[PDB]
């Protein structure tokens, strides 16, 4: 089958912005390329058809361009709706194939994340279970580490993560890490502490509890 | 206008089969080739196949070959998409597709056909509240929804009083079941001043449970 | 009556082109009238014939005119795991041209075009095409509305149903009042024939170069059939719109078959849905009635008359013999809602392998009597056999029975003068309409003007 | 008594004769004044006119060639007669009429060319089969009735150009059947294969080495055949003096002028051979399909009886085409033409079972009518032509040919013919309107008014520019 290598996985600008999506193949397609947008928690438009053709309806600040195997999209001065999902599709060849998509993030300051870190509730330790949570709101860029650790020790098995969009008000992210033990395993040692690595910081933030102790 | 108005969401469990629809609104279904696509966070756009309504001829994938089955009826003016043998791995959302002029084009979607294949009996969620330990300006509140099925589920803070400076984040599918967390930010003078509550609804199961954080 | 036949005005195209074969008029955006003559064996880029199509503009002198340029090039696309062709040798670009607004049509019915997937291919069949062009702007469109991608081997697995490989798209071509393209293709359902309708502005709206296979949404085609009186009927030989069914927001289209029913021949009335209305059957098995169809009002009653041309139609004379000499037949359209009947009036040509009724032209009303007329063409006929073009004048019961003025072909022997004709224009603003008279075996086209009547 | 001859009161000898054929002149000098000269020949003599002076043509006819009709057409460098009298001399004055006669044979044991013109698209294979024998089977069924048979052989399938053929891929040119799971012939239009010959084996061993082709479209351009197997004499090889049968075998509808436009062709039909040294049909891919009136001008032009041997699902087709073109035939052709031996007998049968008689180049002022004699002694009133006939039969025509007042030219001859047939009865007419006294008139004669008249028939007429 055809590989559509697009590129970059995402980037991160600003309103009226000239940007170029590009997307490769591993064969020439002879323009047999659309190009698709995806607005968030939405279905599909499309934008370009046959490599330079303009879907019906779509503004003129949308082009296509390439040829062979080189392709690129680009948006002339972006609007807020522009930040969204874009994904390349070949049709030279059966079966159709897809590029991996490219995300527009809005541009803004780095911020550093208010990490603040949570004990099991009685509720939950009555029922056998013990969830530590950690919470890691308000920051820029998007690429973070989190890292738990049990008494100073590292600990993977078992940890939870999920993260948000960017933030419709402060263009910001945010992250919530969930270390889920058993009741027993929990009372097994003292110290929980999750680790923030961003880089707003050379030092990773630290926020930590001992069990018993308050 | 064109318009693809594909059917509801789909919850079934995994050995069984599901069929998705995708009805033409504004124009013959047999006017050109309609297509199936499938669509994963991880694995991204994958085309299934394709049919061409005005004789019922199709292409698959050789990956989708066996679970896959694309049929049409001119007469209801809509296509359809039979999967069989259903795994946690068909559980995506679906989209039909048709070109606006070329041909082999992929120009028009419908909405989109959301399928969850999980073996998960209809639980309720339990909810825990999430009160800091025993300093600064700003305090942070939580509540942990863990266990519930199916999706979704609502939560708010006072009865959709304390709105602002909230991050609800997006659930997370654990071992069948579902876990989802938010949390909530105000000012020290506020908390525990002023009664904060986590009020979380499952539908599913009718349950519309209600923990006041307390602190420690 | 009062056309002029002494100071003619001659173009003429290049040698062996056939220039002539088709013409209409044509009105620019500002109202000006040129003359659009087809040339369906012109030379194209590899010397081979391809066709082309000529815009002359308005001259007493006449002369040379200039060519309203078309992208003559065989086209290939390696798209969806197949190659499309288009095959553009011999495709007779020009074997017919309409004019509609600021827009000329222009059509190559034997264009040929194949698909390749693999080891198979749809066969390289003349599905014909259709080229559109807005000359004061340079904007280019096309239309085939029988290319598919459907492999050979499907047709024998489903008993060759709807088989538009042979269309022949554009063989015939009319454009209503508002603008919609109809198309005849003779060769369509294998070889029964078929109607193609789209907006014109929806064919450049839709087309974009380079694509070759794409849908035009509001077009509309007519329907194979089981019924063996269509088989090889060629139906959609010839086509012409008009009112017919007493609703003016309704449009009728008039389709001929000149081989209907084993070579009877015949004459559909369809609305736009392609429902049948009335048929005229043929008289005379092999006279291709329906070879040609006019649509006009001759008696002055503004309902639409029919007029079918039978250019083979083989007079009884003394001794129980038979001569070819070509028969016209005129239907009047009766008050209300009721079939058209037997005809008014048969007009029967004279000299032996004429051809009277091949081709018949509304004129408008040439002597401003109030009502309109006609021209018949012979292209054979004439005491010489070098061809003739007949006037026939309107009145109250219908067309009078003898021509009111027949005019000579000026070219030599096998000019085919009047193959083609177009009337009802008029192209020097003397307030009288002209008639363009085709010659398409002289490369030449003549223009006769009308004059204030003697 | 006085009749219309005196009491028209005519002034000279031809104006008398004009008044009625029974008006005599008398141009002798010793006649009373009172008496009239412009009376019935016996009330002249009555009046002591002298005989030699009495101007009174007879209308008449007397035969000039009266060849006995030929009991065997065989033998003979073609000295057959098959109708008699062979010429005639008809004298007619104004406005009379005289009779005549003429007899007709359908002679026995008359030369016959056959020529087989066969469809050859794909669903005719069996058929190429059954006719293997055909040459020998039809000789020893026609030896029963000619001692003279020629037969022939061509073949067509329809025009080789787009849509008709098939044109892709390069191998389907080569082999139209290669999508199928055989081989058949490239495409054709007209092939000439077997010129008329006596040697019948000839025929059987040419059919042997023939195959089919394959074509799109169900009508084929057998029409074009037709018009190619009648022009091309030379090639096709017609005798002068023969029947000649062209049989026509196909299992489909046709091909018919202005069909050619579909494969860009709009040359009419030339109605000419284009058939050459490669006995190939040149004009297919640049020349349309013949017209039926063209192709009726061209049979009756080369005396061919045409034969429409078709199957039973276009008879009723080829019957309508028939109509519109008289003197052809009909038969029902089975699906693999192993009927096709009866059926060229039986056409032979009902070609020679009518005699038809035409008339080629009667002058104007002239009318004949005829009455007819067929079966035995059964006189037709009003008809000229007799059907139902027998190979040997002879019937006769009673025919009566009047003149309409008296034309400018004296000395006209006409041709009374049947259809088909070579001989033929020429009709040489003199009009006998003057009077012979004329010839020795006297010009500026002074008897009549001192020079300024002519004397001619015994009386005086005013000169030339009175
Ligand atoms: C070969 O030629 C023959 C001779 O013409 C031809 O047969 C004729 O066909 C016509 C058309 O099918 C027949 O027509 C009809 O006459 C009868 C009365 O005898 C009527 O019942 C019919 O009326 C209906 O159909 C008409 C349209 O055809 C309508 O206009 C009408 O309102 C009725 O609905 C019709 O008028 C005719 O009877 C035959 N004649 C004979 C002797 O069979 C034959 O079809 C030709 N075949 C080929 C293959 O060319
Ligand atoms: O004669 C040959 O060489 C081959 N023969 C093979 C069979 N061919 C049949 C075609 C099929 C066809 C019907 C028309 C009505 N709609 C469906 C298709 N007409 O005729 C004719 C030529
Ligand atoms: C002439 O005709 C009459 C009657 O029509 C007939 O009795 C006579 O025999 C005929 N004579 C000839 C020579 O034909
Ligand atoms: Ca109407
Ligand atoms: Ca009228
Ligand atoms: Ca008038
Ligand atoms: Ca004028
Ligand atoms: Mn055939
Ligand atoms: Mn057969
Ligand atoms: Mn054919």
């Amino acid at each position: 089958d055809i590989l559509m290598t697009q590129s970059p996985s995402s980037m991160s600008v600003s309103l009226g912005d000239t940007v170029s999506i590009t997307c490769h193949a591993s064969q020439g397609i002879s323009s047999n390329i659309g190009w698709l947008q995806q607005k968030p928690g939405k279905s599909f438009m499309g934008l370009i058809y046959y490599g330079t053709n303009l879907v019906d309806g779509v503004p003129s600040r949308f082009s296509g361009s390439g040829s062979g195997a080189d392709y690129s999209l680009t948006i002339s001065s972006l609007d807020s709706e522009d930040f969204a999902d874009y994904y390349c599709v070949q049709y030279a060849q059966l079966p159709y194939t897809f590029g991996g998509g490219t995300k527009l993030e809005i541009k803004r300051a780095d911020a550093a994340p208010t990490v603040s870190i949570f004990p099991p509730s009685s509720e939950q330790l009555t029922s056998g279970g013990a969830s530590v949570v950690c919470f890691l709101n308000n920051f820029y860029p998007k690429d973070i580490n989190v890292k738990w650790k049990i008494d100073g020790s590292e600990r993977q098995n078992g940890v939870l993560n999920s993260w948000t969009d960017q933030d419709s008000k402060d263009s910001t992210y945010s992250m919530s890490s969930t270390l889920t033990l058993t009741k027993d395993e929990y009372e097994r040692h003292n110290s929980y502490t999750c680790e923030a690595t961003h880089k707003t910081s050379t030092s990773p933030i630290v926020k930590s509890f001992n069990r018993n102790e308050c | 206008e064109v318009q693809l108005q594909q059917s509801g969401a789909e919850l079934v469990k995994p050995g069984a089969s599901v069929k998705l629809s995708c009805t033409a609104s504004g124009f013959n279904i047999k006017d050109t080739y309609v297509h199936w696509v499938k669509q994963r966070p991880e694995q991204g756009l994958e085309w299934i196949g394709r049919i061409d309504p005005a004789n019922g001829y199709t292409k698959y994938d050789p990956k989708f070959q066996g679970k896959a089955t694309i049929t049409a009826d001119t007469s209801s003016n809509t296509a359809y998409l039979q999967l069989s043998s259903l795994t946690s791995e068909d559980t995506a959302v679906y989209y039909c597709v048709r070109p606006l002029y070329d041909y082999y084009a992929m120009d028009y979607w419908g909405q989109g056909t959301s399928v969850t294949v999980s073996s998960a009996k209809t639980t309720a969620p339990s909810v825990y509240p999430l009160a800091p330990v025993c300093t600064g300006s700003s305090v942070t509140l939580g509540c942990l929804v863990k266990g519930y099925f199916p999706e979704p589920v609502t939560l708010t803070w006072n009865s959709g009083s304390l709105s602002s400076g909230v991050h609800t984040f997006p659930a997370v599918l654990q071992s069948d079941l579902y876990t989802l967390s938010s949390s909530v930010t105000v000012t020290s003078s506020t908390w525990p001043s002023q009664s904060i509550t986590c009020n979380v609804a499952h539908p599913a199961s009718s349950t519309k449970v209600d923990k006041k954080i307390e602190p420690r | 009556l009062n056309l002029d036949p002494v100071q003619l005005t001659f173009y003429a195209g290049p040698n062996g082109s056939q220039f002539g074969f088709s013409l209409d008029f044509h009105k620019d955006s500002h109202g000006r009238v040129a003359i659009v003559v087809g040339a369906p064996r012109t030379l194209g880029p590899s010397q081979e014939e391809t066709g082309g199509v000529f815009l002359c503009p308005w001259r007493a002198e006449g002369g040379q005119c200039p060519s309203l340029l078309f992208d003559l090039r065989d086209e290939t696309r390696n798209v969806g795991s197949q190659t499309l062709q288009t095959f553009k040798a011999r495709q007779g670009l020009g074997a017919s041209v309409v004019s509609w607004s600021d827009v000329i049509v222009a059509c190559a019915p034997w264009q040929h075009w194949n698909v390749l997937e693999k080891t198979e291919e749809a066969e390289k069949t003349p599905v014909g095409s259709c080229f559109l062009a807005q000359p004061e702007s340079g904007r280019r469109a096309e239309y085939s509305p029988c290319r598919g991608n459907t492999l050979s081997r499907i047709y024998v697995e489903n008993d060759f149903s709807w088989d538009k490989r042979y269309c022949e798209a554009g063989f015939s071509s009319v454009v209503t009042q508002a603008g919609e393209l109809v198309l005849g293709a003779p060769g369509g359902y294998y070889f029964l024939g078929l109607l193609a309708q789209a907006p014109v502005a929806d064919i450049f709206s839709s087309y974009r170069p380079g694509i070759l296979l794409w849908h035009v949404s509001s077009q509309s085609l007519s329907f194979d059939s089981s019924n063996p009186e269509y088989f090889d009927g060629y139906w959609g030989y010839s086509v012409a719109v008009g009112e017919f069914d007493g609703d003016l927001n309704t449009t009728e289209y008039v389709v001929g078959a000149p081989t209907w029913s084993w070579t009877l021949g015949a004459v559909e009335i369809l609305d736009s849905y392609y429902q049948r209305l009335h048929r005229l059957r043929g008289e005379q098995m092999a006279s291709y009635f329906g070879h040609s169809v006019a649509v006009t009002d001759v008696n002055g009653d503004g309902r639409h008359d029919l007029l079918v041309g039978a250019p083979l139609y083989m007079e009884s004379r003394a001794d129980r013999k038979l001569a070819e000499v070509g028969r016209v037949y005129l239907f009047l359209q009766p008050r209300g809602p009721h079939a058209l009947g037997a005809p008014s009036l048969l007009l029967t040509g004279t000299q032996l392998y004429g051809r009277f009724g091949s081709a018949i032209a509304p004129l408008g009303d040439l002597d401003r009597d109030g009502y309109n007329d006609i021209a018949v063409a012979a292209p054979y006929g004439g005491p010489s056999g070098r061809g003739q073009v007949l006037v026939f004048l309107g009145q109250s019961e219908g067309l009078r029975s003898r021509p009111s003025q027949v005019l000579d072909s000026p070219f030599p022997t096998g000019s085919a003068f009047g193959f083609s004709l177009r009337g009802a224009v008029d192209i020097d603003d003397n307030g009288y309409p002209d008639l363009i008279v085709g010659a398409y075996g002289a490369n030449q086209v003549a223009v006769y003007r009308a004059q204030p009547v003697v | 008594g006085p009749n219309i001859c005196t009491t028209r009161g005519v002034s000279s000898c031809q104006q008398c004769l004009a008044v009625s054929p029974m008006c005599a002149w008398c141009s002798d000098e010793a006649l009373p004044l009172g008496s009239p000269r412009c009376d019935l020949k016996e009330n002249l003599l009555k009046d002591n006119c002298a005989p030699e002076s009495i101007e009174f043509p007879v209308s008449e006819a007397r035969v000039l060639e009266d060849r006995p009709l030929s009991d065997k057409g065989s033998g003979d460098s073609s000295q057959v007669t098959q109708v008699s009298p062979q010429r005639i001399a008809l004298r007619l004055r104004p406005d009379d009429s005289k009779n005549f006669s003429i007899q007709v044979r359908q002679v026995e044991d008359y030369p016959v060319d056959i020529y087989y013109l066969m469809d050859l698209s794909y669903s005719m294979k069996d058929d190429l089969w059954s006719i293997q024998n055909l040459g020998t089977k039809l000789a020893t069924q026609m030896r029963k009735l000619t001692s003279n048979l020629r037969i022939g052989f061509g073949a067509f399938v329809d025009k080789p150009v787009s849509p008709y053929m098939y044109i892709s891929p390069p191998e389907a040119l080569e082999n139209p059947c290669y999508d199928m799971k055989t081989t058949c012939l490239p495409m054709f239009g007209y092939k000439h294969v077997l010129t008329l010959t006596d040697q019948v084996t000839r025929f059987n061993e040419e059919v042997k080495k023939q195959s089919v082709s394959r074509n799109r479209d169900a009508p084929e351009g057998g029409f074009d055949a037709i018009m190619q197997a009648t022009v091309c004499d030379e090639k096709i090889g017609w005798r002068n003096d023969a029947s000649h049968l062209l049989v026509f075998t196909t299992d489909a509808k046709t091909h018919i002028a202005l069909d050619g436009r579909l494969a860009g062709i709009v040359q009419p039909n030339d109605g000419q051979c284009h058939v050459g040294s490669d006995n190939h049909y040149s004009a297919s891919t640049t020349m349309d399909y013949p017209s039926l009136g063209l192709m009726t001008e061209k049979l009756s032009q080369k005396n061919i009886n045409l034969i429409f041997a078709v199957t039973e699902n276009v008879v009723n087709l080829y019957q309508n085409y028939s109509e519109l073109i008289p003197g052809t035939t009909v038969g029902v052709l089975s699906m693999d033409s192993s009927n096709v031996l009866q059926l060229i007998v039986d056409a032979y049968g009902k070609i020679r079972s009518k005699v038809e008689l035409e008339v080629r180049d009667l002058p104007e002022e002239l009318s004949l009518s005829f009455n007819a004699t067929c079966l035995n002694n059964e006189v037709i009133p009003g008809l000229k032509s007799c059907m139902g006939l027998k190979i040997g039969d002879t019937v006769s025509f009673s025919i009566e040919a009047k003149v309409r007042g008296c034309p400018q030219e004296k000395e006209k001859s006409f041709t009374i013919k049947p259809v088909g047939f070579k001989d033929s009865l020429i009709v040489q007419v003199t009009f006998d309107c003057d009077c012979a006294c004329q010839a020795q008139a006297e010009p500026n004669s002074h008897r009549c008014n001192n020079g300024n008249g002519t004397f001619e028939c015994g009386v005086c007429r005013c000169g030339p520019g009175w």
